[PDB]
RNA sequence: CAACC
RNA sequence: CGCCACACGGGGUAAGAGCUGAACGCAUCUAAGCUCGAAACCCACUUGGAAAAGAGACACCGCCGAGGUCCCGCGUACAAG
RNA sequence: CGAGUGGCUUGCUACCUCGAUGUCGGUUCCCUCCAUCCUGCCCGUGCAGAAGCGGGCAAGGGUGAGGUUGUUCGCCUAUUAAAGGAGGUCGUGAGCUGGGUUUAGACCGUCGUGAGACAGGUCGGCUGCUAUCUACUGGGUGUGUAGGUGUCUGACAAGA
RNA sequence: UGUCCCAACGUUGGGCCCGGUGAACUGUACAUUCCAGUGCGGAGUCUGGAGACACCCAGGGGGAAGCGAAGACCCUAUGGA
RNA sequence: AGCCUGUGUACCAGGAGGGGAACAACCCAGAGAUAGGUUAAGGUCCCCAAGUGUGGAUUAAGUGUAAUCCUCUGAAGGUGGUCUCGAGCCCUAGACAGCCGGGAGGUGAGCUUAGAAGCAGCUACCCUCUAAGAAAAGCGUAACAGCUUACCGGCCGAGGUU
């Protein structure tokens, strides 16, 4: 992928419980896979902000509930490092759904983005409301 | 289904133990291309601080922009080229066949060597370029040496010797380029050979742990769960298969870790200066002040604080040079704290 | 079942049916191919396929090796063509397999071959100058399905 | 540096082999003997089939150690080696009392022993030391 | 067995050990012609070819050895040509020759150049859509025509379709 | 699959 | 869990693509010869390595004194050594 | 239909061991094989392209994480360039585990007049030892080469 | 929630060195081994090669089909209970 | 099956010594002690005692350098790799191959068909010119065209072909 433009050190794993930050009616969304990951024996396939993952819907609306939908990580509690030494972290881990194009499923974003983010999935920044 | 796993630890820095020499070795130098030159320099480790760049690569995204930058400072006195020594070519490689001196000598270069009192350069000289008319000269290197005295932070007087390889244009003219530093007194500095910008490969002798098991030196793993409570936490689960019936050299165990040299390929020189523009409030921690020729190496340099590194023009460089790099800032905020 | 179970002689002559029941039906189609109602006399030339080691051929691998020339024979000739070959061997003895370790191993009957010396003519076909290539060519077939080594050879026939 | 040798043989377009037995033999009957220019000593075959096998000894080993050599000087004198019985008392004696050298550091010129000599013009499937050296990696230093 | 050769009056050659050197008016060609148990030599005005051994193998050579003194005499004089012509279909394809090598651009519109390097004093000689590889060793010049032609081959996609090249189109 | 069936 | 560094390029080949080329006047990538061609082989690079028994090389110092040991203060080292 | 190769399965034999060579699966750690799953280079195509399908050279490197089950295997899920197979006493209990198997307690079904039986099921159920030799990982003292200091060479050796 | 990803640092007692005290297990012999082979088919000792200068310290336990217990399984006995 | 179970015999068991790398029963050999000599099996480039023996031929794969065998594999099938022997036929009235030239008219046969002209299919397959040249052997075309095989001549010159 294009570089992100700063450096990561991934806060989550295959099984971790996130928030879905937008207004598809997800809540709460679990990570199962790691586009593009390939780890090494007994590592638990670990993501962070940035990038692409794979998840199911834990908590939200029964029409939700249970799919396996595609989503990208806009936020972390673990630091990520950007170009002028400074570590970055948020108040916690956030994921956005999108679809085959990568464009948000949802109409809204809710709460704050990296902008690494944005350079990547500009139509899901184009959504954003504030990016830090 | 046992899945597959790489083994643990690189079977190509072996083996593992208390290094030689304690001052590195170059088991290899640059090709010989601009015009004559000494192929390496040496200086002491003091410590690190970081510094914020202006991007300088060219295909880079943030190209122009501020970067903040790790950098290793280490102390590079003058040293002083002692002696040329000449290689000939054998059917059993290369040998020494005779060397060069002088008479200026560094007040104290007798803490190491019985240094010369009688001496013959012309006679030397003379079989030097005898051996060249014959095309039975090997490469040429000047016996190099440090001024540990020029450098307060390290307690030591006595002098560290190197020898280091000079390449450049034709033999004859780095011959005569090797017999002129040689002559004057040696006395050369970091500007001479480096330029900030540059790549250069720096060797040391890494920090010393001791012996330490498995699990640090190769990297094993640790025993899991119920199998880290029943006696065994940080042992390997076997030594090897029935047949084999003995002990592979490969199987991870105890032993030296740390004090081996190792050759770090590719190090940016960030700058080379003179003065106490690095140094770091309060002093270097376990070093003490800097003030004095010094250069920047972007990141981490081999070895513990007041070693001896040396450089060398990287051999096997990846990136174009980008000659001195922007320096907006040189952090000198405490180390400590 | 591999040949290499029974393609040797290392076994008494079982062939005596008095004594023997339960043998499977041979799977030889024909012995007597071409125009049978015709003499091999009547033809200028005569080929034999010339077995060139001792060995059982199981009637499975007659019926193969036979079918495979007969049908080049019809491919090249006609269903009809003027020739005929005949398969003059039969197979007479009896094989068996022990399907309990080795107790009471004494086999069950399983099939039966024919037991060809070296030398012997296991196949040998009759027609004119023209289809003499065509009855080379069925013979190559043939032997290609049978285990031993085999020398295709032509009896009456000094048009080379 | 310098060996009083009572025999100086030339190894050149010579079958190592052959040179090999005789020198063993000399070497038992108390002769001290130095090949030269072991580097031109040749091997007859298939060069492809030939390096293969040199190519296995190279590799072959473990920790306890099977050290084969690279460089023409030290695959004859293990070709001599292999033919003297080098662990007994006589037999390391005849073989430290035979070296081998790459080129010829003598002043007099070998001599070429009866039956070893290999016709260039009638031979065309053989190979040299140095060229299986050089194919075996070793730095050819002659 | 032997073989006699007559040396063309345009000719002259030269031989020691096993090597042949042939000169005439167009150049000189050194050729090592080395079988077990045959003698090639100048006798005169003559080159011959003889051998003690008549079997397949050794009458192989010989017949190979002739054409190969026959080829040199023809390349001193007359010399050897190949002619060659540069197709392509949608990208203009730029045929150069740059010291001692031959340098194809944008040959279906790749960015990187393609590039062989003449061997011997073969001399290539392109005139529009046209080229002409020639010199006095046979070898050299028709290696040099196969290694052009070799230069643009395709591996991923169908020949049929993707024909842009360079071809041989004369052979002398 | 680690004896008996 | 942080930070730094870890090629390109040569040489010889396999499968394969070809050149010249005869046995076999032709043809033929092959029989002799040759041009190419794999993450694979060798070199490049890193690490160890005078106990390599052919047990090595060079320079200087010293043989009534060069150098070294004990001793003392200490660690860039260290389980004893 | 015919001819073979392997020694991963199973069967067969009873050669070795009953004054004992600890028994499945897993785990950990090391080496290897190639009949190649990916990666490199090729050939063909019912090869336009993209992508498939089949074939060749090739063992350098890689071949991962999870749900049921003691499971091996397998079924299933999301990832992946691919998530290949096999040997090393079915490598590995003087390394681990003890779920299964494999005593003594107990129950069910079936069998037995009964005692009691069941690679049928089910709950519970113990794992000793201070390393002599050898092997290897690292660390020293001596002798040999034959006064000392400093600097090197490079036969060999290891690497992905 | 360090069971795990994936391991780190620290604490106390040992371990290591020194004074004193001071056992046991085990021991046909020889014994510096490694790769293959052979052999009653599972060899440090036989054969062929390879490697191997002696001694000592620490270590984790690959091998000695390691030590400990005349296999408790299985069968056999004109055995026992 | 280094399996089970018979039979005759010699061997191991209970049999040394020599050979076979090692190797109960494969080879020589049956053996008091000691000594000289000559052989057996087996071997004679070195290790290791004796040949780098002689005449000759084949093999280029390191095939092989392996009597026997749990132990030494190598099969069906294939081979213009190479050596040797034989048979038929053709050839200096010029063979086989190659290269050059000619390959023609009635007529694009008749039939079928809108059309088919060597070559969709069916039938027939005749004679002129001539040193040859099919009612056409293989491609090719919508059908022609076009490119070649047969067949004839030339150049060349020695064995060629089955
Ligand atoms: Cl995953
Ligand atoms: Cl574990
Ligand atoms: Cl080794
Ligand atoms: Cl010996
Ligand atoms: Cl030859
Ligand atoms: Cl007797
Ligand atoms: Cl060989
Ligand atoms: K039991
Ligand atoms: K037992
Ligand atoms: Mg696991
Ligand atoms: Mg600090
Ligand atoms: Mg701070
Ligand atoms: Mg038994
Ligand atoms: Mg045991
Ligand atoms: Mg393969
Ligand atoms: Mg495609
Ligand atoms: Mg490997
Ligand atoms: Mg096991
Ligand atoms: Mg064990
Ligand atoms: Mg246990
Ligand atoms: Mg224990
Ligand atoms: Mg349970
Ligand atoms: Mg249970
Ligand atoms: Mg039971
Ligand atoms: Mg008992
Ligand atoms: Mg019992
Ligand atoms: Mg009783
Ligand atoms: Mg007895
Ligand atoms: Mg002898
Ligand atoms: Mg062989
Ligand atoms: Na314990
Ligand atoms: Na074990
Ligand atoms: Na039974
Ligand atoms: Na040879
Ligand atoms: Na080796
Ligand atoms: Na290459
Ligand atoms: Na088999
Ligand atoms: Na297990
Ligand atoms: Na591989
Ligand atoms: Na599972
Ligand atoms: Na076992
Ligand atoms: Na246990
Ligand atoms: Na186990
Ligand atoms: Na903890
Ligand atoms: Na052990
Ligand atoms: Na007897
Ligand atoms: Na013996
Ligand atoms: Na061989
Ligand atoms: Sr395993
Ligand atoms: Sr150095
Ligand atoms: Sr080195
Ligand atoms: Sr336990
Ligand atoms: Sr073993
Ligand atoms: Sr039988
Ligand atoms: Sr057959
Ligand atoms: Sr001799
Ligand atoms: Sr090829
Ligand atoms: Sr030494
Ligand atoms: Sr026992
Ligand atoms: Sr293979
Ligand atoms: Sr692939
Ligand atoms: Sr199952
Ligand atoms: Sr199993
Ligand atoms: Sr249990
Ligand atoms: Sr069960
Ligand atoms: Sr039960
Ligand atoms: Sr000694
Ligand atoms: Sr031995
Ligand atoms: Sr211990
Ligand atoms: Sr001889
Ligand atoms: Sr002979
Ligand atoms: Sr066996
Ligand atoms: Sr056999
Ligand atoms: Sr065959």
């Amino acid at each position: 992928m294009e570089a992100l433009g700063a450096d990561v050190t991934q806060g989550l794993e295959k099984g971790s419980l996130i928030t879905c930050a937008d207004n598809t009616g997800a809540r709460e969304l679990k990570v199962i896979s790691v586009h593009g990951y390939s780890g090494t024996k007994n590592r638990l396939p670990k993501a962070g902000l940035g990038d692409k993952i794979t998840v199911s819907v834990t908590k939200g609306t029964p029409e939700m509930r249970r799919q396996v939908l595609e989503a990208v990580v806009v936020r972390q509690r673990k630091p990520i490092r950007r170009p002028d030494g400074t570590r970055v972290k948020f108040e916690d881990n956030a994921a956005v759904i999108v679809d085959e194009n990568e464009d948000p499923r949802g109409t809204e974003l809710k709460g704050p983005i990296a902008r690494e983010v944005a350079q990547r999935f500009g139509s899901v920044a184009s959504a954003a409301t504030m990016i830090v | 289904p046992q899945p597959s796993r790489p083994r643990k630890g690189s079977l190509g820095f072996g083996p593992r133990k208390r290094s030689t020499s304690e001052t590195p070795r170059f088991n290899s130098w640059p090709s010989d291309d601009g015009q004559p030159g000494v192929q390496g320099f040496a200086g002491y480790k003091a410590g690190m601080t970081h510094v914020v760049l202006v991007n300088d690569e060219p295909n880079s995204p943030r190209e122009g922009m501020e970067e903040t930058v790790p950098v290793t400072v280490i102390e590079t006195p003058p040293m002083r080229a002692v002696a040329l020594r000449a290689y000939e070519d054998t059917p059993y490689g290369q040998r020494p066949l005779t060397e060069v001196w002088t008479d200026e000598f560094h007040s104290e270069l007798d803490r190491t060597l019985d240094v010369p009192e009688d001496h013959d350069p012309d006679a030397a000289e003379e079989q030097i370029r005898d051996a060249h008319e014959a095309g039975d000269l090997g490469d040429l290197r000047l016996i190099t040496h440090t001024v540990p005295d020029a450098v307060p932070s390290v307690p030591k007087k006595k002098p560290d010797v190197m020898e280091t390889r000079v390449g450049g244009g034709s033999v004859s003219d780095r011959l005569d380029h090797a017999l002129d530093i040689v002559e004057d007194g040696g006395e050369h500095a970091m500007n001479d050979i480096f330029r900030a910008g540059e790549y250069a490969d720096v060797a040391g002798v890494t920090k010393g742990k001791g012996t330490q098991g498995p699990v640090k030196r190769w990297g094993v793993q640790k025993r899991k769960g119920k199998h880290a409570r029943q006696g065994w936490r940080r042992r390997i689960g076997n030594l090897g298969p029935w047949n084999p019936s003995r002990v592979r050299s490969t199987v991870p165990q105890q032993g030296q870790t740390g004090y081996h040299q190792r050759t770090e390929l590719n190090k940016r020189l960030i700058d080379i200066g003179e003065g106490d523009e690095p140094t770091v409030d309060g002093g270097f921690v376990n070093y003490g002040e800097v003030d004095g020729p010094y250069t920047l190496v972007k990141g981490s340099v081999p070895g513990p604080d007041k070693r001896l590194v040396r450089f060398r023009p990287a051999v096997r460089p990846n990136d174009q040079p980008r000659l001195d790099p922007e320096v907006r800032y040189v952090s000198n905020e405490s180390n400590q704290g | 079942k591999p040949a290499s179970m029974y393609r040797d002689i290392d076994k008494p002559a079982y062939t005596r049916r008095e004594y023997i029941t339960g043998i499977p039906g041979s799977k030889i189609a024909q012995h007597k191919m071409g125009r049978k109602q015709k003499d091999a006399d009547d033809y200028p030339v005569q080929i034999s396929l010339i077995v060139e080691e001792t060995v059982q051929l199981r009637h499975g691998s007659l019926e193969a090796s036979r079918l495979s020339a007969n049908r080049h024979l019809i491919k090249e000739l006609g269903e009809e063509g003027d020739y005929k070959m005949t398969l003059r061997k039969f197979p007479h003895q009896v094989l068996r397999e022990n399907k309990d370790g080795m107790r009471a191993a004494f086999g069950k009957i399983v099939g039966t071959a024919a037991r060809v010396q070296a030398g012997e003519q296991l196949f040998t076909a009759y027609c004119n100058v023209e289809d003499a290539e065509h009855v080379k060519e069925a013979f190559r077939r043939a032997y290609n399905k049978i285990t031993p080594s085999c020398r295709i050879d032509s009896s009456p026939a000094g048009n080379a | 540096a310098e060996f009083d040798a009572d025999v100086i043989v030339d190894a050149r377009d010579c079958i190592m082999g052959r040179v090999a037995s005789q020198v063993a033999e000399q070497a038992l009957d108390g002769e001290t003997v130095a090949v030269v220019n072991a580097e031109r000593a040749v091997i007859t075959g298939r060069e492809e089939q030939i390096v293969e096998k040199y190519e296995k000894r190279v590799d072959i080993g473990n920790d306890n150690g099977y050290f084969y050599p690279k460089r023409p000087d030290g695959i004859f004198k293990r070709t001599i080696r292999g033919m003297l019985p080098h662990k007994k008392q006589r037999g390391r004696e005849a073989f430290e009392s035979v070296r081998v050298y790459l080129g010829n550091p003598y002043d007099e010129d070998g001599e070429v022993l009866d039956g070893t000599s290999l016709d260039r013009l009638s031979n065309i499937k053989f190979v040299t030391l140095g060229e299986i050296s050089e194919t075996l990696g070793a730095n050819k230093t002659w | 067995p032997r073989v006699e050769l007559e040396i063309p009056e345009d000719v002259d050659a030269e031989q020691d050990h096993l090597d042949i050197t042939v000169e005439g008016d167009n150049g000189s060609v050194t050729r090592r012609l080395w079988y077990p148990d045959i003698d090639v030599s100048v006798d005169g005005d003559t080159v011959v070819i003889e051998s003690d051994e008549d079997n397949a193998k050794t009458m192989s050579t010989i017949g190979t050895f002739q054409s190969h003194i026959e080829n040199m005499f023809h390349g001193v004089t007359e010399g050897w040509e190949y002619g060659m012509e540069v197709f392509y279909s949608h990208f203009p394809m730029q045929v150069n020759v740059e010291g001692d090598e031959v340098v194809i651009e944008n040959f279906l519109g790749e960015k990187a150049p393609r590039r062989t390097t003449i061997h011997g004093d073969t001399d290539v000689e392109i005139d529009g859509e046209e080229l002409t590889v020639s010199g006095p060793d046979i070898e050299a010049v028709g290696q040099t025509a196969a290694d052009i032609e070799q230069l643009t081959r395709i591996n991923d996609k169908d020949v049929r379709v993707f024909q842009d090249g360079v071809y041989i189109t004369r052979k002398p």
